[PDB]
């Protein structure tokens, strides 16, 4: 129940340690990864980053997995924040799907020299 | 190789080895011997001496103070630490309430004939006292010039972090050190829990019983020697440990460690003490000694420290087979 | 006129006790229900929850009943918050109506064995 | 069953029963008797003694201090509390202004021949002094080592909460206790208003007049006994209460309570005192006594405490018919 204070460029966020400990493999969930951002003088973790985005990042832990991009935050900026906080590929995949994306197919000519070469001009 | 170290991240510089007064001062040894032990330590660069209101019901502090006063050493050249918690039979004479911390420290200072101690420690955690009260009291005695700094003893890392957050919350002074038990057969806290506190909030460790009360010296390889701590009236509990099943197991492992000592060219006690100082997280080790011979030998642990290679440490871990999981 | 401080995951809210005492049966209006969330060290009630939503929750008490979902807050998340703060079914009903909902009808065959059974395949 | 209790949620441990000095010390009883009462209480584990600048115009504090000094009891084994508000005829010698709290406590400490008290109380609320000034003054005398803690007396829960919020606002020290009147015929505040403060901000209750000045002892079943408090010069007001219409009603109900006492196997005074300690919210009850007999009997209330079952409590509520609405 120990509380944690995360300061996003001046904007103060507060949560419980158990809330973050829920997702260990993320930056805020792993003590060794967030250690770098701790300010022992103010007893808070400080990130010189985008403010509007963190709300959703924190809600992700509080909700237990809900990663919704705030209406007022550009998809390119929010996606960078998701990657910075290391939420993982599963969450990222779940995210792009909802944002209306996903899809990657197309093998490739194995018989190199011949097939693969012909299948490229056809 | 660095004889002097910062206590945690504070500006207080202590020798990597200090001398304690539990069992010995005002108890097992004569005041003459106590003066001899302290003189030997001081002349060898040791500047850290630890005592407690509970040791020999206050007599340890009285003896420690008589020596300092008699020798005339400059107060600024010493780092005296004392612990508070058990100060008497009355209900209000124990614990970490504001009442006992102030009265306890004031009384210790009186017995020590000193205006102040460099570090005052809560001898153990107190479930019956809110953290705020304790941190405000420690901060108070520091502002009154009764102590320069304060520390915890036998507190979990969770409790130490609580005192620190409470201090930040109310603009109080955080603790700078934890006095934890540490030797080859008690490695958990110092190796797994404290390092994080050291790097995160600068709290350093000042370890005690490096020889597990003598058990790790090898002197009990075959029975309870006469005049050893284990034979003293009142330490039957220690005697029970040594002769226990687990006790026999330790003694067996010590015979394995002896070969390591010979390879490093030192005695077992020197190896045991040097082992405790192998990691930065440990600021200093408090030694115990019933005579000058023991102290002169133990101080030699500093020469062994440089030889403790990764390989050697791994070897000792195999023999002990008790390395704690991170 | 005593003042109350409610801290929503770091976001600081402040109001008068009489404003909350207006709706006793809610979590914030009932001393026994909010007691659990009080932090005696900072003299505030702390909730490890969704930030954007609380604005409207507090305005509900200040306005005297107006429960409007913030444009930037998903209906599913806001509805959960309304239930958590225990605003009551009346407010909830009033809310869903405005959000464009409400409606539940259809009895059910009483003559069990016969009627109710036939009325299901017809 | 727990003789010692924490005062509210602070770390200060007080006996569930304390001894007061109103009316008796320096007034109704001889200093010899006072020494006898205190010795009896101390030897029985009671560590809490309450006095006030107003009691017998300061003589009560002088008598209390003479005994402590004479007996030589360790200061750390006692919990001395004193109240401030009425300190003289002059306009500035009363109230909770910074001026009177500092001067008042300094003078009490002088009469007590003590460096400090464990808890200093605002004897009553002060409408003419801003809360901030009062909380800053109490905090000041604590930082000066004149008191360990402070508390309120006769304050509403609204006022206690104000002092607490003011303390948090300015990083001052909140009060840890309220000294409220409490007995079978005055239950409102302690049962309805204080419990919330206890659980919310840790403020505990230290109750007074458990026997309603003797009224609940049953000694007034048929008239004003000679030498009873009600007969003393200056307590006509108390005599008026006892003989009043409501007074007769109480005495009638006490005759009903007597059967409860016999069933529990104790005397009425013991039942009345034990009743006050039935709920956790009450940290301690301050007793009054004009002789040793009374004190020895009253202390027996601790043996009754375990027998106060829900059933018995419900029964007493029926007889009293004054249980406060939550
Ligand atoms: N924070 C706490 O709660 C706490 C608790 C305990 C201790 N401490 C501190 O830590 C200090 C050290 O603890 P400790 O006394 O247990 O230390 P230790 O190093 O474990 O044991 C020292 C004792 O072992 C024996 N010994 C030492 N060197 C020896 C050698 N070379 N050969 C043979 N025997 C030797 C001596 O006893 P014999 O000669 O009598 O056998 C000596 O008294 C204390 O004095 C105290 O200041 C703190
Ligand atoms: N916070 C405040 O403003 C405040 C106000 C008032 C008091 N107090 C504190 O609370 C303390 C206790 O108050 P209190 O004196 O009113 O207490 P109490 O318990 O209501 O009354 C005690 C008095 O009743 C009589 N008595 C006690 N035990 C008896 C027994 N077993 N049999 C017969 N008579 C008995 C004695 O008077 P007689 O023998 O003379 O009849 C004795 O002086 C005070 O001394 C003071 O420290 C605080």
């Amino acid at each position: 129940s120990e509380r944690v204070v995360i300061n996003i460029s001046g904007l103060r966020f507060e949560t419980q340690l158990k809330t973050l400990a829920q997702f260990p493999e993320t930056l805020l969930g792993d003590p060794k990864k967030r250690m770098r951002y701790f300010d022992p003088l103010r007893n808070e973790y400080f990130f010189d980053r985008n403010r509007p985005s963190f709300d959703a990042i924190l809600y992700y832990y509080q909700s237990g997995g809900r990663l919704r991009r705030p209406v007022n935050v550009p998809l390119d900026i929010f996606s960078e924040e998701i990657r910075f906080y290391e939420l993982g590929e599963e969450a990222m995949e779940m995210f792009r799907e909802d944002e209306g994306y996903i899809k990657e197919e197309e093998r490739p000519l194995p018989e190199n020299e011949f097939q693969r070469q012909v299948w490229l001009l056809f | 190789l660095q004889f002097y170290r910062n206590l945690g991240k504070s500006g207080l510089r202590v020798s990597c080895l200090g001398l304690g007064t539990w069992v010995t001062f005002g108890g097992q040894i004569t005041d003459e011997m106590a003066e001899h032990l302290m003189t030997l330590a001081y002349d060898n660069g040791i500047n850290l001496f630890d005592t407690a209101e509970v040791y020999a019901a206050g007599k340890a502090e009285v003896v420690l103070g008589n020596i300092i006063k008699k020798k005339g050493w400059r107060r600024s050249s010493l780092v005296i630490t004392t612990k508070i918690f058990w100060g008497g039979k009355a209900e209000t004479e124990r614990g970490l309430s504001r009442k006992h911390i102030i009265e306890g420290l004031k009384a210790s200072l009186e017995r020590l004939q000193l205006e102040y101690v460099d570090v005052v420690f809560a001898n153990r955690p107190d479930p019956n006292t809110p953290m705020e009260e304790t941190v405000r009291a420690m901060t108070h005695v520091i502002n009154q010039g009764m102590a320069m700094y304060w520390g915890t003893s036998r507190w979990s890392s969770m409790e130490i972090m609580e005192a620190y957050s409470v201090a930040r919350q109310f603009n109080l002074i955080p603790p700078i050190c934890e006095q934890a038990e540490y030797h080859m057969f008690q490695r958990e806290k110092v190796e797994v829990q404290l390092p994080e506190l050291f790097h995160k909030i600068g709290v350093g460790a000042m370890t005690w019983s490096p020889l597990a009360c003598g058990i790790v010296s090898g002197k009990y390889d075959s029975g309870i020697p006469p005049y050893s701590r284990a034979s003293l009236k009142g330490y039957q509990w220690l005697k029970d440990k040594i002769l226990s099943e687990e006790g026999r197991r330790q003694q067996a492992k010590l015979k394995e460690l002896q070969a390591i000592a010979e390879r490093l060219g030192c005695t077992l006690p020197q190896l045991a003490i040097a082992w405790c100082l192998r990691n930065e997280g440990v600021s200093s080790v408090l030694l115990g000694a019933s005579n000058a011979e023991q102290l002169m030998e133990n101080i030699g642990a500093i020469q062994v420290l440089p030889k403790l290679s990764s390989s050697i440490v791994h070897e000792i871990d195999s023999i002990l087979g008790n390395k704690p999981y991170s």
